[PDB]
């Protein structure tokens, strides 16, 4: 498709077929192509973990300062107090995630082979394509069309991006990052990396 | 019924006996004289724990103690067990210890001389009464039940061990009352982190 | 240029440019930070 | 604290072997003018000193009985940055060399004589392959998993 730098040739193996594909590999990890279907199942994970994560750490912070509820901020969430201990909350997490990850991995390993329901035998998935299971995981039925899988590749690449200047500028400044860009705001020749540490 | 869905099953586990669902990561069943001596242990393992596990059940749920304290009295010199809150007369460790080998010496020296393979996990005839191994239709059906149940007998007995290892001194009814007592607060989460 | 460029190319020129390099980078880090018996900074 | 040490920063021998150097510099700074280059450098040698044992005892380790630090690679969790932070931070960089050299020779090795390659290297090829080794982990596991580690 597009160039992720004119002047340079694409490489072989990135043909243009895989959704979001811009020929953007210059130190060459996905040459063979076990490694490009581990990576890409990778990179679909990795990242619809990534935006949900970033609106849960931005949106109840913009909410708490325009006022409607009052919220810790993303860091001192753990710190605050819950109705069980943290320590069952991750086993019950890790009990489930367990589950539900080892299902995933059977069906990368052997496509088409764990969509029959083990409890109720009728109920099953429609066959479809790797890391887009589709079926009741799409209530709405949307239509999975090429362009669809294109914008959410983008807004992931965009929420790790996001993810890791939220992490890496609340740990050089305590402040949050809502109110990092609002004292940006406040003057920006004299609030930027460069000017403040 | 596989063990893991969507994982191949290994050659020399087919389905034909009882109680097998092709569960073998490490491949341990490749000769079959370690097949069937496997076999024969497992059953063996299996029925012990099975006729154990009442034994630790319905003590404590009376007055006395636990599986643990009954075992204490050997520790002091010149102790005597007791039983149903009644001492035995003839309660010290030499003479037990002794009738308790040659018993059950004899015993397993006799078990181990029958040389028929299927006759040594299923001997038949005088230790059935009842006699429900006389029609075959219902034998699969009830050596897949006896199967399962000593299996989850052994994963029983793991955890009342690993649960006396956990809490020293402490039984597994007491455990169930206390993990009862608050579901929330008590949990394997406080012994998994400090 | 072209045999100019062979003989910069050959293994013990190479190889004194990448020691001096190294040397100079060592060197420079000593002397910024003076000295460190542990990491400190996690 | 652990095996009878004391904290370097409450132990009093660090404090006198400190007064005694700075007492052994003092000796030498008195012959030059106090406005000379040689009481310049006597000074800077003083502060470095001072400046090396408040660092020393800010830092959290541990002198002995006699007075000197001593290090922990047990593995406890107040000592990681003793031993196994630094430790893996090597690995990371040796595994890079390592990986890096291996990677040249098989690109040399299609060729008919890889011996002129090898005893005058050349520097595109090599330049390329030079940065591929940040990723070294990922590669190496990878290509383990593959089997293309080992020879056959
Ligand atoms: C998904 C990734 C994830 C990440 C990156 C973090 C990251 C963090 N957590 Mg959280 N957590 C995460 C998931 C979870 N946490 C917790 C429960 C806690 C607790 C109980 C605590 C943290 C704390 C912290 C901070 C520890 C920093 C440090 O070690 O010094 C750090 C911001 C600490 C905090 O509140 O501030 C330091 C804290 O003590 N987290 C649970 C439930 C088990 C999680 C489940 O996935
Ligand atoms: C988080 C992990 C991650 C992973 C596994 C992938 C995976 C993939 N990417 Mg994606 N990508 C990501 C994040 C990720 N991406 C981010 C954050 C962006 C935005 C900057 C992009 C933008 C992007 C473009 C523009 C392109 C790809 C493409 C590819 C494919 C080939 C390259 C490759 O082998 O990467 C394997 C990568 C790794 C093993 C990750 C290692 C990360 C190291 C440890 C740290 C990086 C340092 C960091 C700054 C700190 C592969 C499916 C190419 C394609 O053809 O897609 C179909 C392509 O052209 N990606
Ligand atoms: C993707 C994972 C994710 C995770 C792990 C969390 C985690 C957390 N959220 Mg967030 N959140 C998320 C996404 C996520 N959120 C999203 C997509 C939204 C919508 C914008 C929110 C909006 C939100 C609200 C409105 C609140 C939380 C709060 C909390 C905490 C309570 C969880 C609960 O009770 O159930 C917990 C630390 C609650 C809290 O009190 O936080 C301290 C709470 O008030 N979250
Ligand atoms: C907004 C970004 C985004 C986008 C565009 C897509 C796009 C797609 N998804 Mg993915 N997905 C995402 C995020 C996203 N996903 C996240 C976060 C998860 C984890 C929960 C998944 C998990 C997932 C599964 C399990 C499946 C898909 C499938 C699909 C396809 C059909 C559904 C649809 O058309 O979505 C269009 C999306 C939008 C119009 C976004 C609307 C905005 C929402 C309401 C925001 C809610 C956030 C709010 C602030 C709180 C399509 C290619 C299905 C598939 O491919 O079937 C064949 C399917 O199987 N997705
Ligand atoms: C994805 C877009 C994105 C956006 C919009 C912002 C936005 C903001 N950043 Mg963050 N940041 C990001 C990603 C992003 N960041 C990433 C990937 C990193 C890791 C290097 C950081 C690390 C970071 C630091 C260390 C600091 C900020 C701060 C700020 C603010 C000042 C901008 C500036 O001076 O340099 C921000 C830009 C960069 C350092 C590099 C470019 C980031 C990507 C490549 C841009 C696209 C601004 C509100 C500054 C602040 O505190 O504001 C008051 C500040 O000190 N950011
Ligand atoms: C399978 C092996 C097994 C073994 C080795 C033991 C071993 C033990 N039992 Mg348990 N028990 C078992 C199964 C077993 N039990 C079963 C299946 C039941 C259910 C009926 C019980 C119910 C039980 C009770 C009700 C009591 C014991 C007691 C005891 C101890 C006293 C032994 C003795 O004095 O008997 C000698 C008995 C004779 C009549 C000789 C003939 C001894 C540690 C005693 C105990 O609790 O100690 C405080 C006791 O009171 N057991
Ligand atoms: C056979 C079924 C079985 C059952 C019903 C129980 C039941 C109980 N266990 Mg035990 N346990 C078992 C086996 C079992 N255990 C095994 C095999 C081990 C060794 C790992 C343990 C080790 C253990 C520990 C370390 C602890 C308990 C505790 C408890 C209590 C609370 C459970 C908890 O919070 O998380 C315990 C969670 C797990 C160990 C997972 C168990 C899941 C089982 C094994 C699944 C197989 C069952 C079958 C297929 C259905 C509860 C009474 C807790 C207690 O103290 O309560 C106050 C406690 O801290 N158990
Ligand atoms: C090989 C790499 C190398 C690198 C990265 C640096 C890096 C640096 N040098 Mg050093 N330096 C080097 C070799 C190197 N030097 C050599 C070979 C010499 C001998 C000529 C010097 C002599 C030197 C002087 C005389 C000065 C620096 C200074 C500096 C700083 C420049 C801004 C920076 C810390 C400057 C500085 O920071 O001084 C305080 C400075 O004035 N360097
Ligand atoms: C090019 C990379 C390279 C690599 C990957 C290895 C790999 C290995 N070495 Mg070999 N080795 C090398 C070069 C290399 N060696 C050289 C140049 C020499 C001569 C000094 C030796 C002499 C040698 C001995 C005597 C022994 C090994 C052994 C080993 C094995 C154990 C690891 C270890 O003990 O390191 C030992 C490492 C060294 C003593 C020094 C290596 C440092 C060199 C200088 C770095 C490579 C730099 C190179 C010039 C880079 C050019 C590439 C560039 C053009 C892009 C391991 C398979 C040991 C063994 O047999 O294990 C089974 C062992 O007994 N090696
Ligand atoms: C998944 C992720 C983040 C997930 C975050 C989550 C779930 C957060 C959850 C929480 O916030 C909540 C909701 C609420 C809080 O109370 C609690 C926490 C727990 C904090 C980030 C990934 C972040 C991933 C990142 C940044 C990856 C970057 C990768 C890059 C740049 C790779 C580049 C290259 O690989 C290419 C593409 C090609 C090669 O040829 C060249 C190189 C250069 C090697």
């Amino acid at each position: 498709k597009g160039e992720w730098l004119p002047g340079l040739a694409s490489p072989d193996y990135l043909t243009g077929s895989l959704a979001g594909d811009n020929g953007f590999d210059p130190l060459g990890l996905a040459e063979d192509p076990e490694n490009l279907k581990w990576f890409v199942q990778a990179e679909l994970v990795h990242g619809r973990w990534a935006m949900l994560g970033v609106a849960g750490m931005l949106l109840p912070e913009v909410f708490t300062k325009i006022g409607i509820i009052n919220v810790p901020e993303w860091y001192d969430a753990g710190k605050e107090q819950y109705f069980a201990s943290s320590s069952t909350l991750f086993v019950i997490e890790f009990i489930l995630f367990h589950y539900v990850e080892i299902r995933r991995w059977q069906d990368i390993k052997n496509p088409g082979s764990v969509n029959q329901d083990p409890i109720f035998k009728q109920y099953s998935l429609p066959k479809g394509e790797v890391g887009y299971p589709g079926g009741i995981f799409n209530p709405l039925n949307f239509a999975p069309t090429q362009e669809a899988k294109e914008k959410e590749l983008a807004n992931g690449r965009l929420a790790m991006l996001a993810f890791l200047g939220f992490v890496v500028q609340h740990n050089v400044t305590g402040k949050g990052p809502f109110e990092n860009l609002l004292q940006h705001l406040s003057d920006p020749w004299h609030n930027t990396i460069v000017q403040t540490f | 019924a596989h063990w893991m869905p969507g994982e191949p099953r290994p050659a020399y586990l087919d389905g034909s006996a009882p109680g097998d669902f092709g569960f073998d990561p490490l491949g341990l069943g490749e000769v079959p004289a370690n097949l069937e001596r496997y076999k024969e242990s497992e059953l063996i393992h299996c029925r012990w724990a099975m006729l154990a596990v009442p034994g630790i059940l319905v003590p404590e749920a009376l007055g006395y103690g636990n599986w643990v304290k009954a075992q204490e009295w050997a520790a002091l010199p010149g102790g005597q067990a007791t039983y149903l809150g009644n001492p035995v007369p003839w309660g010290t460790l030499p003479t037990i210890l002794a009738i308790e080998f040659l018993a059950i010496a004899f015993v397993e020296h006799q078990r181990s001389m029958e040389k028929d393979p299927e006759k040594k996990k299923y001997p038949g005839g005088a230790f059935d009464p009842l006699g429900y191994s006389k029609d075959p239709k219902k034998l699969e059906e009830l050596k897949v039940k006896e199967i399962k149940n000593g299996r989850l007998a052994l994963l029983a007995f793991v955890g009342f061990c690993v649960q006396q290892s956990a809490y020293p001194g402490t039984g597994p009814l007491e455990n169930l009352a206390t993990h009862l007592a608050d579901p929330w607060h008590n949990n394997i989460g406080d012994i998994v982190i400090p | 240029m072209r045999d100019l460029k062979t003989y910069l190319s050959v293994a013990p020129v190479i190889s004194t440019l990448w020691f001096a390099a190294l040397a100079g980078l060592l060197i420079e880090i000593n002397r910024l930070f003076p000295d460190a018996l542990i990491f400190p900074f996690f | 604290d652990i095996s009878g040490l004391t904290p370097c920063k409450d132990s009093k021998q660090f404090a006198k072997r400190e007064k005694q150097q700075i007492k052994k510099l003092e000796s030498s700074l008195k012959l030059y003018a106090p406005e000379s280059a040689p009481a310049l450098a006597l000074n800077a040698q003083i502060e470095k000193t001072k400046r090396r044992f408040d660092n020393y005892g800010k830092y959290g380790l541990l002198c002995g009985s006699d007075g000197l630090p001593h290090l922990i690679v047990n593995g406890d969790q107040r000592h990681w940055g003793e031993f196994i932070t630094p430790g893996i931070l090597f690995l990371y960089i040796a595994g890079w060399i390592g990986w890096v050299g291996r990677s040249y020779l098989i690109a040399i090795s299609g060729e008919k004589k890889p011996a002129m390659k090898e005893i005058i290297i050349d520097v595109p090829l090599a330049s390329r392959i030079i940065f591929r080794g940040f990723i070294w982990p990922v590669a190496a596991y990878r290509e383990f998993l593959n089997g293309d580690l080992i020879a056959k």
